[PDB]
């Protein structure tokens, strides 16, 4: 059976440097051109780069020419791409996948087998306690709280110390760019309710013992 | 006035290797980083002496040889190489000191059905000398047999067509090359950067 | 944007059939054959199920069909299992590759459902600290599939848009939200901001003001 067997991904701080590998088996590896494609978290294939069987022509995406280089050893069944200059807009997964050449055509069959992927995170992200913010409510109204730039996952939220539970919708956080979590969390209640009573957020982020209360309130 | 770089580089069509073109430029102002950053080449290797550098000299004539080779092709013209091209198409001197820019060009070159019109050669007596151009068409013989200028067995038409087709593999598709050489000359040196 | 046009989110119920279309150009897939789609589950590689337009790998159900009409062509699943929900990517190799943005395929096990959305603005908080952060909240939707625009006044927004993708809710349903940033006297020069989501081709629109 056809394997692509990559490996190489991790964490490397912006500017930094990584070589990935993908090691071929079950076909004849000199006869195939071979690419790499990328895809960021819930994004779309992104073509990256291509080296010809012989090795002997390489071309790549603008989003990385000047940054990777790939390059293949025939004789060890191997592809290389070296990743140099990273910046955060790289961090995605990596796949190896093959180009069958035949009689100098193109296969139809082409991208038949892709390697497993490798994750390749570009961060300096430290770890961060959160800054938190009320969102303030303007028969019902929605308040809340923006927990924003914490490192890593997770944080929790509770309001008004847990004795309030229906209602309460903490949403997904969202990864910046900068490597860092901001999420949001927003309970919905009656109208009549506010100002004669009262509603507190608390935010636990254990990775950085921040414990944070707030209460929100109408403006 | 700036030099005409662009009547070689954005030429509509470019020759086969076989019977390469030159363009001689003179007498104007040529910014090597400018050119550098026209476009996204595939391939852009300057032997000896930096882009950014050569925009501090002055030459009597920079030439612009350029032709159509295979992807796979182009590492045959760099100083020191052989096969087929280097050896019976254009070939390089060891000494070479210019530059060599490439990029691919199966948007324009390559035809559905193939783009036959674009040719190199492929048997020869000898291997041309650095900067050679043979357009000669007559009959190579392979054998004892004489040819008399008729193909037949042992009795071969020197050029072959790459014949480019847009589904050909990456190595294999064409790529539009142009080499840059300096000349300094006991005279006016009038092609410098700014 | 990607080379090649698919529809971001198509759907179907269990025994039903689907398309996705793949919209490009004469000189890929209306010029040539090496049209080709590929499968792809959460946190695996792409699998490729259709190539040569039509043709299905050994292995594949025969449930899967494919074929092109002009510069579009089409996926087409019958029968459907929920074991077909995954993203599907076409692509065409005719000497460069040009791969179509993606489709997400959803089997329905419930009537869809439009998002709600909660927009709210930068608290007074915020913006003494010299930021200000708009915050998008889009929930209850289904099909987890959406497309988040934002107005500044009348007109787009490109930089400062952070969306998250949907996540499944304990009722099945999906959310998501968007984070707009802007400098504290962006947010106070216009008169309006707004946050706008599509889901299903119909939009629901949400608009905050310096009060
Ligand atoms: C090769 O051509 C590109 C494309 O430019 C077209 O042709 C030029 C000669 C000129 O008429 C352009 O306006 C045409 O659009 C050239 O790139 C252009 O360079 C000029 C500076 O001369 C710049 O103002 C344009 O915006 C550029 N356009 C693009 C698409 O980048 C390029 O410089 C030409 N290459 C060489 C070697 O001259």
């Amino acid at each position: 059976e056809v394997q692509l067997a990559e490996s190489g991904g991790g964490l490397v701080k912006p500017g930094g440097s990584l070589r990935l590998s993908c090691v071929a088996s079950g076909f004849t590896f000199s006869s195939n051109e071979m690419h790499w494609v990328r895809q960021a978290p819930g994004k779309g294939l992104e073509w990256v780069s291509v080296i010809s069987e012989s090795g002997f022509t390489t071309e790549y995406a603008d989003s990385v020419k000047g940054r990777f280089t790939i390059s293949r050893d025939n004789a060890k069944n191997s592809l290389f791409l070296q990743m140099n200059s990273l910046r955060a807009e790289d961090t995605a997964v990596y796949y190896c996948t093959r180009v069958s050449i035949f009689g100098q055509f193109i296969v139809a069959t082409y991208f038949d087998y892709w390697g497993q992927g490798v994750l390749v995170t570009v961060s300096s992200a430290s770890t961060k306690g959160p800054s938190v913010f009320p969102l303030a409510p303007s028969g019902t109204a929605a308040l809340g709280c923006l927990v924003k730039d914490y490192f890593p996952e997770p944080v929790t939220v509770s309001w008004n110390s847990g004795a309030l539970t229906s209602g309460v919708h903490t949403f997904p956080a969202v990864l910046q760019s900068s490597g860092l979590y901001s999420l949001s969390s927003v309970v919905t209640v009656p109208s009549s309710s506010l100002g004669t009573q009262t509603y507190i957020c608390n935010v636990n982020h254990k990775p950085s013992n921040t414990k944070v209360d707030k209460r929100v309130e109408p403006k | 006035n700036l030099c005409p770089f662009g009547e070689v580089f954005n030429a509509t069509r470019f020759a086969s290797v076989y019977a390469w073109n030159r363009k001689r430029i003179s007498n104007c102002v040529a910014d090597y980083s400018v050119l550098y950053n026209s476009a996204s080449f595939s391939t852009f290797k300057c032997y000896g002496v930096s882009p950014t550098k050569l925009n501090d000299l002055c030459f009597t004539n920079v030439y612009a040889d350029s032709f159509v080779i295979r992807g796979d092709e182009v590492r045959q013209i760099a100083p020191g190489q052989t096969g087929k091209i280097a050896d019976y198409n254009y070939k390089l001197p060891d000494d070479f000191t210019g530059c060599v820019i490439a990029w691919n060009s199966n948007n324009l070159d390559s035809k559905v059905g193939g783009n036959y019109n674009y040719l190199y050669r492929l048997f020869r007596k000898s291997n041309l000398k650095p900067f050679e151009r043979d357009i000669s068409t007559e009959i190579y013989q392979a054998g004892s047999t004489p040819c008399n200028g008729v193909e037949g067995f042992n009795c071969y038409f020197p050029l072959q067509s790459y014949g480019f087709q847009p589904t050909n593999g990456v190595g294999y598709q064409p790529y539009r090359v142009v080499v840059l050489s300096f000349e300094l000359l006991h005279a006016p040196a009038t092609v410098c950067g700014p | 944007q990607a080379a090649l046009t698919q529809p971001r989110s198509v759907s179907g119920s269990p025994g039903q059939s689907v398309t996705i279309s793949c919209t490009g150009t004469s000189s890929d897939i209306g010029g040539y054959n090496y049209v080709s789609w590929y499968q792809q589950h959460p946190g695996t590689a792409p699998k490729l199920m259709i190539y040569a337009v039509s043709e299905r790998p050994s292995g594949v159900s025969d449930r899967f069909s494919g074929s092109k009409s002009g510069n579009t062509a089409s996926l087409t699943i019958s029968g459907l299992q929920a074991e077909d929900e995954a993203d599907y990517y076409c692509c065409s190799y005719a000497g460069t590759v040009l791969f179509g943005g993606g489709t997400r395929l959803t089997v329905l096990g419930q009537p869809k459902a439009a998002p709600s959305v909660t927009l709210f603005p930068p608290s007074s908080e915020e913006l003494q600290a010299n930021k200000a952060t708009l915050v998008c909240l889009i929930s209850d939707f289904y099909p987890g599939a959406v497309t988040v625009a934002w107005k500044a006044d009348s007109s787009p927004v490109k930089a400062g848009v952070e969306t998250t993708t949907p996540s499944k809710q304990s009722n099945n349903k999906y959310a998501a939200s968007s984070y707009l940033s802007l400098t504290p006297e962006q947010w106070k020069s216009h008169r309006s901001y707004s946050c706008q989501v599509t889901h299903e081709g119909s939009t629901v629109e949400k608009t905050v003001a310096p009060t």
